[PDB]
């Protein structure tokens, strides 16, 4: 819940993890946080890019290598900011019933950044909160970004969410996610 | 703060979940029209008794027009014309002078000729090139409501997008079809297409798409010039045209003899393929009530359902798929 809490929760469960990291795996991690990088690596894993280049292989398969490693060490809830495009295929666009989201499992086939702190305003119209449980294939990473403030939960590629309750209030909507 | 890098992820998100909505819905709808026509045009104006005893499976060759298994005509020409003029925006006037292109030059025809154009287009692009504005070209004769413009206006749901308000919709689709059909009933009939092909693009099960269209057309267009002509279209917008049977559907090129077929096609069959294949046999203008009935089975039923067998049949194929996704491209 706290920058604090997040960041010892980060090193008890996470600094055996990070310092056994290969160079490639954190060069990974860090042309992630590359927007550049970004686009290129979750464009092709959702299928917006259909050719694959052989440098965004590489560096999918190190991020994923690195990730692979990783998994919660306990429950924990996180946060994400986005769009509700990836509702899109779930609704009557002429006669949106948020409410009849609920029960339906929304799947990231790209990587899925995530951030421990709640007390922010996202960019988009759809927060998701997300109850993580032990044992899920997500890695703390603080020190990754040139942001050294930044609380972030990085999963890898493929994780499934399942919609538990939705809010909707002047077009922002919330959505409580068990992620599976 | 702590959200740090990840706070530019969210629009990145935006535009490929859009790329990927998009992609889902038009690649289907334009495959699966475009197979129609190739799979009627070569048995364009034949009857329908014939077709009983010799019936459309497959693609076939030289009949009609002489041309290739995997010919598409003017209703797949056309379309791709309007993708093209639309990828750096609405621009009426690059819409008329693409349209002549294809006439004059062939541009996108399979194999660089025109084999085929419908007589109200080429009228009415003949007065275009001659000085007759794009708003005064279009043939009003009574006998101008040929189906030619309902083949052409379904990339104009592509470019509305999530926009499913009335005004752009309205305009926008009464211009475009203005160029070839300017009369009223060949309006209203542009209208009733694109209200049924949004609805399907919204998610909407068929018959809830059916079913609202017809509200929406005896809503908005019940005041003149198309409170009389109405009455033309009593069997899409009033009753449920999935009752009729075969022998009450006919399967000219008149615009309501065309929509009446294709929409009866889409709604009383559960496939792709079971749709075309209807569409196809009635005889008639097999190219273009396959080509719309296929439009509409296509975006509904999605790419699960159209045959590879038939996709790889296709004329120009690599090209149709690369001016998709620069369409595609250019909605984001
Ligand atoms: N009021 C009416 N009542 C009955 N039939 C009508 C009426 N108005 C028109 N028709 C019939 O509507 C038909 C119009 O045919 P054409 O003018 O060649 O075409 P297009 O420019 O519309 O569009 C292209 C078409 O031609 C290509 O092959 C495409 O594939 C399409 O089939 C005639 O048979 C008219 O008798
Ligand atoms: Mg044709
Ligand atoms: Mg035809």
């Amino acid at each position: 819940t706290s920058l604090e809490e997040s960041e010892k929760w980060g090193i008890d469960g996470f600094s055996v993890w990070r310092n056994s990291l290969s160079s490639r795996e954190i060069q990974a991690i860090r042309d992630y946080t590359d927007i550049w990088h970004y686009g290129n690596m979750n464009g092709y894993l959702r299928g917006s890019v259909e050719k694959l280049a052989p440098d965004n292989a590489e560096r999918i398969k190190n991020l994923s290598s690195a990730l692979e490693k990783a998994e919660l060490p306990d429950n924990i809830i996180l946060y994400r900011g986005t769009s509700s495009e990836i509702l899109d295929n779930f609704l009557d666009l002429k006669n949106l019933n948020y409410q009849n989201l609920v029960g339906k499992t929304i799947e990231e086939k790209g990587f899925m950044s995530t951030t421990t702190i709640s007390n922010q305003t996202f960019s988009g119209n759809v927060t998701m909160k997300i109850n993580a449980p032990k044992g899920s294939k997500g890695a703390y990473l603080a020190h990754f970004s040139e942001t050294p403030e930044e609380a972030e939960v990085l999963f890898n590629i493929g994780q499934k969410m399942l919609i538990k309750e939705v809010t909707e209030l002047n077009g922002k909507i919330e959505i409580i996610v068990d992620l599976l | 703060g702590p959200l740090g890098s990840m706070r530019g992820q969210e629009e990145i998100d935006k535009e490929q979940y859009q790329v990927l909505f998009i992609k889902e819905r038009l690649i289907p709808c334009v495959l699966g029209a475009v197979i129609g026509d190739c799979l009627g045009v070569p048995v364009e104006f034949k009857d329908r008794e014939y077709l009983k005893q010799n019936p459309i499976v497959e693609m076939i060759g030289y009949g009609t027009y002489n041309q290739p298994k995997g010919t598409w005509s003017d209703d797949s020409s056309l379309t791709f014309a309007l993708m093209e003029s639309l990828i750096s925006g609405y621009d009426i006037n690059r819409i008329v002078n693409n349209m002549v292109s294809f006439m004059d030059d062939g541009f996108w025809t399979p194999y660089g000729e025109v084999f085929d154009i419908g007589s109200v287009t080429r009228e009415s692009l003949n007065r275009y090139k001659n000085g007759v504005s794009v708003f005064e070209c279009g043939g009003k004769d009574n006998f101008d409501n040929g189906n030619g413009a309902i083949m052409r206006i379904m990339p104009l749901v592509f470019y509305l997008g999530k926009d499913f308000s009335f005004g752009k919709k309205n305009k926008i689709t009464e211009e475009v079809t203005r160029i070839t059909h300017a009369h009223p009933r060949s309006i209203l009939g542009s209208y009733v297409y694109i209200e049924l092909l949004q609805n399907l693009f919204a998610n909407m099960d068929k018959k809830l798409a059916y079913e609202e269209m017809q509200n929406y057309i005896r809503k908005n267009y019940s005041d003149y010039p198309f409170k009389d002509e109405l009455q033309y279209y009593n069997n899409i917008l009033e009753g449920n045209l999935y009752e009729l049977k075969e022998s009450n559907i006919k399967s000219s090129g008149y615009v309501v003899d065309t929509l009446e077929a294709s929409i009866w096609a889409f709604l009383t069959t559960n496939s792709y393929k079971e749709a075309v294949l209807k569409a196809v046999n009635l005889g008639g203008d097999t190219d273009t009530i396959a080509f719309i009935t296929g439009s509409l089975a296509g975006i509904y039923y999605k790419m699960e359902q159209i045959p590879v067998n038939w996709i790889d049949q296709i004329a120009k194929k690599e090209d149709i798929l690369n001016l998709c996704n620069r369409f595609i491209e250019s909605l984001i």
